[PDB]
RNA sequence: CGGCCCGAGGCGGCGGGGGCGACGGGCGGAACUUAAGCAUAUCAGUACGCCCCGGAGGAGAAACCAACCGGGAUUCCCCGUAGCGGCGAGCGACGCGGGAGGAGCCCGCCCCGAAGGCGCGCUGUGGGCGCCGCGAGGGGGCCCGAGGGCCCCGCCCGAGAGGGUGCAAGCCCCGUACGGCGGGCGAGUAGCGCUGCUUGAGCGUGCAGCGCGAAGGGAGGCGCGGCCCUUCCAAGGCUAAAUACGCCCCGGGACCGAUAGCGGACCAAGUAGCGCGAGCGAACGGUGAAAAGGACGCCCGGCCGCUCAAAAGACCUGAACCCGGCCGGCGCCGGCCCGCCGGCCCCGUCUCGAAACACGGACCGAGGAGCCACGCGCCGCGGCGAGCCCGAGGGCCCCGCGGCGGAGCGAGCGCGAGACGCCCCGGGCCCGCCGCGCCCCUGCGGGCGUGC
RNA sequence: GGCCCCGGGGGCGAAGGCGGCGCGCAGGCCCCGCCGGACCGGCCUCUGGUGCAGAUCUCGGCAGCAGUAGCGCUACUCCGCGCCCCGGAGGACUGAGGGGGAGACGGGUUCCGCGGCGCCUGCAUCUGGCCGCGGGUGACUCGGGCCUAAGCGGCGGGUGAAG
RNA sequence: GAACGCCCCGCCGGCGGAUGCCUCGGCCCGGGCGGCGACGAAGAGCGCGGCGGAGCGCGAGACGCGGUGCGGACCCGCCCGCCCCGAGAAGCACCGACCCUCGAACGCAGCGCGCCCGGCGCCGCCGCCUCGGCGCCC
């Protein structure tokens, strides 16, 4: 049970907030579980997607791998190397199937200063919370 | 509503019916029009509350607190009581805060299935209902009486479970639906401070026993 | 509720109870109380004798805590004295240790007559009290007596 | 409006601790005939009252006494009951973990009626004998002075 | 020729003006309507027009109320009849009592005279809540286009508020519970006379014009003159709090669900469109999980067929009225298996009387009319009972005044009920009002009687 | 608001739609087949903007009538692949108060060139004031700016509760 | 007779947009807040994007410019551009500037003209400069 009475509880204020969300919400909720592997390492258990990710698919028509290369922020959705749609000629380009992040699984983690940066400041306020409890 | 526009009979002579049009013959201003007010527009100045006297809200307690000494009303409310020690049950817990714990006690005496009962029938409502912030039902099981012992920690998360200080007991969870056998996890503390609470009423006698 | 309400028995009767050669108009009587001494003489004069005109003197300005008397009978007194000692008093009906009793104390002010006292003297003190209130009281060994 | 109010006076509490919210005010006679024999709360003391125990009017305010000029006592057992009031609060009042009193200060209380006893002998030595003859005398005493008035001016004009 | 007085033009610094569908203050000010007609009255000291502020405003520290064994500035809440009136219809305050809040002061006059804010002033200055961030825990098997489904075994819970995700998810993802930062006392006056408006204010509630014009004065809900008593000091000024409210932001709901709900759910609504103008003012929501939004071939738009679970193909579902192709047959009720026999005027309405040459109605869909608030009477049921009671307010629980009932009658001074009775009805007697024998004390007062 | 015995029915197919049996004196209810593709209830207590054939009802759709009633200004024809467009030849009309050549007011891009036929051009169109894409109006001397007409404003102030 | 019309013994098509389910919208109650303007408001006009009509936004510095913080891969089409332990796309908050014509609207007018080489409206308060009077005096 909720205790906060700045928060809404209501349903159509809750489904306006998930459309028309700025950007830097809209890539927050575009976040995915880490692999047991990486969470032993980073001791973090999601991140959010990003364009250069190894992803495996999961209860979906289209399980798979691949590489993140782009990112559909108005629709929520993802695309993926190799994951398109059945086409039509032999020769005709691929299509991809877009996939929605959390049907996903993070396998590898593409990094730059930013990306090791933003986890370690993560890392340390979740050691806080480690203290007070 | 209805009556922002502009609009007025045009009268008999010109082959139409005689109500209130805008301005290019357009029906308005009547219940029978698209577009018109009420007959008789809803009115917040309603009488919305009701009164009681106080001696028929103690009686009402005190009849409600009565049902759920039986563990045949008890039963023939809905709830599961079939491994039960006591219907009249008293526990000693004097201190719970996490849920695990919790969950044990109501395990370690026989009200486990009731809140199973509770726990595995949420589900989506029937109706527009689910539209207006009423999305989930779920049924009513045990409610925990509590004086002294902080216990709301370790009870509220569970399904079905609502809680009561014995100092100001509510008539709406004791009966829940209007029904009035709930089953009630007394504290040890709450059960025997019910007569102290009862002395506190000033100038009040219970009603008379009969047959 | 208004699902039970005789108004919801009649869908479908062309006319809510109000006839077919009358019907459901306006005000076909006017509006109010008017009429009363033309159309509805027949009413007023049944039922509200002494409706129209005018009686006795008036006052601009009524004070109305000079003209507030409370009374009490002689029937009333015993029950001012708590339970707990009234059977002491009847007990021993003393000359020299007579209950006193203050009805203005109670916000009482004049002791009227209607009933009878137990045999036991007792002393009333009032502002005001009525000939056979003092007549009862003095068959019983009681003395009336005024106060401030 | 009753959270509200309520958290206004939580606030205002704080911000003079360990004072009391309320002054100290004086016990009065409710006025009319109907309601006399009784006490309320009044608005303030009076200079006579203030001058029984020893304060001055700025001197009595600065340590919590509401004190209102405009009115005079109507006798004195008005002042003896006030100057009481006055003089057992400046006991329980000290001048600097210390307590905030709540509520109204010393709440006026009208004690239920009590029956008393005495003597039929001594009583009786009170009353004439007939009583109410006493009391109709009274009550028509102007009236009837004025028909005696009347008939004797009858025979002095009627020589 | 200088000073003072009364004016003129210019220059510098500073201030004003306009704006708002509420709440607030000051003015001007209707008619419809009701009275079953209509003039006074009512609607209403309202609509609307003009002016002026603020975050509140206005009001305010008695020329007050009262009649007490008295209260004590203003505002707001609870509570209840004096009176006004074609005395008709209607209209209508307030004190006492219970609570919220509580706060008190100044100038003129008089004393000192430049001691002052010093180019002025002696025609008098100065003193007496919002910003940050972490955030637990589920697998295996069948099946589907797709598992949030079914079966079987578990974990987290200070978190089972909720939103998203290809179908009902605590454990797939965002959140939710548990915490850190900033923090000596007023004059063209008061009053009075005449006149107009206003009020419950009644031989005047409040205001105003004009004429007159005080010294101790004002008030005490009926006028005038006299004597007392009780209680205040007008004609100058400031002041927090408790109270009210749209736009705009935030949360909630037994509310509406696209002819409903705002006129306005639709990338472009006060928009398109109409009027010389003031102004008037619509209609239009929905493919699919993904645009994968339509391959290859054959004829010269069609066919075949491709994507997809499905064309769902310009889009969800897709009713009625009405219509085209193929197939069968030639109004309601009743009997018989079946085209014969028998019965049958057009409904709704006003009306003594309708099939009427009395009126409304081509057809079909959706919408479409005794609800709510307050007051009065009677009946039923619940709780308590000579008592009863969630006022307002203060700490679904606890505490909580009036009020109504308990005694009536009388214009009023005022006086004031026991004697009977299962219940009901009647009789008798007692209380008040109107009359009257008789006796007496404290006396046009008491007692005891008689009568409508 | 409650219950629906291991916690009510649902992609192994909800609500709705179209046909067909049964049950009830009736209002109505229940089941099956086909369609549809995501939600729905039986019993107890509570609540209301709660039931249509009619109102010259309101809004929307739409039939018969019916391939019906109907389509001033003298006039076109031959050939060019040929349209009422364009060309050539013929025949006529407006008839200098013009169906001619130009301005004022009003309209506002309708002007021009190239393209085109989905809408419009009540028949047709290859035409066009229609649709798409590019372009276009040059002043010492012409007009406006200036002057005053009939008028209309302003004016130390005056008046009115103000405007 | 056939056909037309009518009924439906059934199977398919049209026209129309009801019913059902859905909802970034309304409505009601409560809590906050009470923050405009000559330092040019509210409102109106015109103009501004690489390909640009409407609406939002902005003002010739125009579909935005700077500064401090935060954030960390994108920018709906076609292009550009960014990419890295900092090199910096989307986004967010505060702060500093720019700010065409009309409007209380201010040189006159409303689109045309002046006086003067800074500029150039009305009212009021306080000062100051320069002055008038057969006002009272000298
Ligand atoms: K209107
Ligand atoms: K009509
Ligand atoms: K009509
Ligand atoms: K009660
Ligand atoms: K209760
Ligand atoms: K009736
Ligand atoms: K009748
Ligand atoms: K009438
Ligand atoms: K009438
Ligand atoms: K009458
Ligand atoms: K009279
Ligand atoms: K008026
Ligand atoms: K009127
Ligand atoms: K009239
Ligand atoms: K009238
Ligand atoms: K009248
Ligand atoms: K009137
Ligand atoms: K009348
Ligand atoms: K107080
Ligand atoms: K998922
Ligand atoms: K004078
Ligand atoms: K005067
Ligand atoms: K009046
Ligand atoms: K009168
Ligand atoms: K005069
Ligand atoms: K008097
Ligand atoms: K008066
Ligand atoms: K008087
Ligand atoms: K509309
Ligand atoms: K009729
Ligand atoms: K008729
Ligand atoms: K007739
Ligand atoms: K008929
Ligand atoms: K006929
Ligand atoms: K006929
Ligand atoms: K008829
Ligand atoms: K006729
Ligand atoms: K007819
Ligand atoms: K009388
Ligand atoms: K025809
Ligand atoms: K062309
Ligand atoms: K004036
Ligand atoms: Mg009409
Ligand atoms: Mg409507
Ligand atoms: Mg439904
Ligand atoms: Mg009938
Ligand atoms: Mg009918
Ligand atoms: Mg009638
Ligand atoms: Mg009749
Ligand atoms: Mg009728
Ligand atoms: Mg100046
Ligand atoms: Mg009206
Ligand atoms: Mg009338
Ligand atoms: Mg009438
Ligand atoms: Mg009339
Ligand atoms: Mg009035
Ligand atoms: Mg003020
Ligand atoms: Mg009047
Ligand atoms: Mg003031
Ligand atoms: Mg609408
Ligand atoms: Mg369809
Ligand atoms: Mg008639
Ligand atoms: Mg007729
Ligand atoms: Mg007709
Ligand atoms: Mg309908
Ligand atoms: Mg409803
Ligand atoms: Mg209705
Ligand atoms: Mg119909
Ligand atoms: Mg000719
Ligand atoms: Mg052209
Ligand atoms: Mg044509
Ligand atoms: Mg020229
Ligand atoms: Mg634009
Ligand atoms: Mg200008």
């Amino acid at each position: 049970m909720k205790l906060n009475s700045a928060v809404t509880a209501s349903r159509r204020k809750c489904r306006k907030a998930y459309f028309t969300a700025n950007a830097e919400t809209r890539a927050k909720m575009m976040s995915s579980r880490l692999s047991k592997e990486l969470r032993a390492e980073h001791k973090i258990k999601t991140m959010p997607i990003r364009r250069g990710d190894i992803v495996e698919i999961f209860t979906g028509g289209h399980k798979g791998t691949g590489k993140v290369v782009e990112v559909r922020r108005r629709d929520y959705k993802i695309c993926v190397e190799g994951i398109n749609q059945k086409a039509r000629n032999p020769e005709a380009k691929p299509v991809p199937y877009p996939i929605h992040p959390s049907n996903c699984i993070i396998k590898e983690l593409y990094m730059n200063g930013s990306r090791y940066r933003a986890i370690k400041r993560r890392q340390e306020r979740n050691a806080e919370r480690l203290a007070r409890i | 509503a209805g009556v922002q526009c502009t609009a007025h009979s045009w009268g008999p002579g010109r082959a139409v019916a005689r109500l209130p049009r805008k301005h290019g013959g357009i029906g308005a201003y009547a219940n029978f029009a698209r577009g018109g007010h009420m007959a008789h527009p809803t009115t917040v100045i309603r009488r919305w509350c009701r009164k009681v006297n106080l001696n028929q809200r103690r009686y009402a307690v005190a009849s409600a607190l009565a049902a759920s000494a039986n563990a045949a009303l008890v039963e023939a409310r809905g709830h599961r009581i079939a491994d039960v020690p006591s219907i009249p049950l008293v526990v000693d817990t004097d201190n719970v805060t996490k849920t695990k714990d919790a969950l044990a006690i109501i395990k370690a005496v026989g009200v486990l299935r009731d809140v199973e009962r509770c726990k595995d029938s949420r589900h989506i409502r029937a109706g527009r209902g689910k539209m207006r912030n009423r999305r989930y039902i779920t049924r009513k099981g045990p409610l925990v009486i509590y004086n002294t012992e902080d216990v709301a920690r370790g009870f509220r998360n569970l399904p079905g479970v609502d809680l009561c200080h014995v100092s100001s007991i509510r008539l709406l969870e004791l009966a829940p639906g209007s029904h009035p056998g709930r089953l009630i996890l007394w504290t040890k503390s709450a059960f025997a401070s019910l007569d102290d609470v009862y002395a506190a009423k000033q100038n009040y006698t219970l009603p008379r026993s009969c047959i | 509720p208004t699902r039970i309400r005789k108004s919801r028995k009649r869908r479908g009767h062309r006319q809510m109870g109000y006839g077919r050669v009358g019907g459901h108009r306006k005000h076909p009587s006017g509006r109010g109380k008017a009429g009363g001494l033309q159309h509805k003489r027949t009413s007023f004069d049944k039922y509200h004798p002494g409706y129209f005109g005018k009686l006795g003197m008036r006052n601009y300005h009524v004070r109305r805590n000079i003209e507030y008397n409370p009374t009490i009978n002689i029937d009333k007194i015993w029950s001012l004295i708590p339970e707990e000692q009234r059977d002491g008093f009847l007990q021993r009906k003393s000359t020299t240790e007579a209950p006193v009793v203050d009805v203005t104390r109670f916000g009482f002010f004049k002791v009227l007559g209607r009933g009878s006292l137990p045999q036991c003297p007792i002393i009333i003190k009032a502002r005001y009290f009525s000939s056979d209130a003092e007549k009862k009281l003095r068959e019983v060994g009681g003395v009336p007596l005024l106060v401030p | 409006r009753k959270i509200r109010r309520r958290q206004t006076r939580l606030q205002k509490a704080k911000a003079i601790f360990p004072c009391p919210l309320q002054k100290l005010r004086p016990s009065v006679t409710r006025c009319s005939q109907k309601f006399n024999l009784t006490q309320r709360i009044g608005r303030g003391f009076t200079l006579r009252e203030l001058q029984g125990v020893g304060l001055s009017a700025g001197k009595a305010r600065q340590i919590g006494i509401a004190v209102d000029p405009r009115r005079k006592n109507k006798s004195e057992e008005s002042v003896a009951r006030n100057v009481a009031r006055l003089k057992e609060y400046l006991s329980k009042v000290t001048i600097f973990q210390a307590i905030q009193h709540q509520g109204v200060v010393m709440p006026v209380v009208n004690p239920k009626p009590v029956i008393t006893t005495g003597s039929i002998a001594e009583a009786k030595k009170e009353v004439p004998e007939n009583l109410f003859m006493y009391l109709r005398n009274a009550r028509t005493a102007r009236n009837r002075a004025r028909l005696a008035k009347r008939d004797a001016e009858r025979e002095a004009a009627a020589k």
